């Protein structure tokens, strides 16, 4: 499966490196480079609201993500899929990975990533492909 | 409930910004 390899490439990359705080073909660079642009940009505007939701479902540990799962799922329950959720998406996914590292400097950020990349992969797929993708994504928020 | 909640939260910040880029 390229595009679960792709997808879980780039999105572990952004969390690893928000919640490190440090960074380190061509679509998966230019897809991160959006996702730092896009993605931290809606965790600084937002902050409130993520940090309310983050409280409210209070995520002890870094395999703790079945409850994470059942909202990203829930979120698309009304039927409609859009760039603008899934890059919310990740972006929260961003915002729980530095507090797990708030909570522990060890954890491995993979089992979220993993936990996000199934739901977008699994369940809309074949939105992706239509989409263009990855590349898809890095065009719709271009500027 | 937190979930939902979330998902709401989600789901009102996704078409903010998918409004926002569509051009
Ligand atoms: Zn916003
Ligand atoms: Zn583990
Ligand atoms: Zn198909």
């Amino acid at each position: 499966d390229e595009l679960y390899r792709q997808s879980l490439e780039i999105i572990s990359r952004y969390l690893r490196e928000q919640a490190t705080g440090a960074k380190d073909g061509a679509t998966s660079r230019k897809a991160l480079e959006t996702l730092r642009r896009v993605g931290d940009g809606v965790q600084r505007n937002h902050e409130t609201a993520f940090q309310g939701m983050l409280r409210k479902l209070d995520i002890k540990n870094e395999d703790d993500v079945k409850s994470l799962s059942r909202v990203m799922i829930h979120v698309f329950s009304d039927g409609v899929t859009n760039w603008g959720r899934i890059v919310t998406l990740i972006s929260f996914g961003a915002f729980v990975a530095k507090h797990l590292k708030t909570i522990n400097q060890e954890s491995c950020i993979e089992p979220l990533a993993e936990s996000i990349t199934d739901v977008l992969v699994r369940t809309k797929r074949d939105w992706l492909v239509k989409q263009r993708g990855w590349d898809g994504f890095v065009e719709f928020f271009h500027v | 409930r937190p979930e939902i909640w979330a998902a709401q939260e989600i789901r009102r910040i996704g078409d903010e910004n998918n409004a926002y880029y569509a051009r």
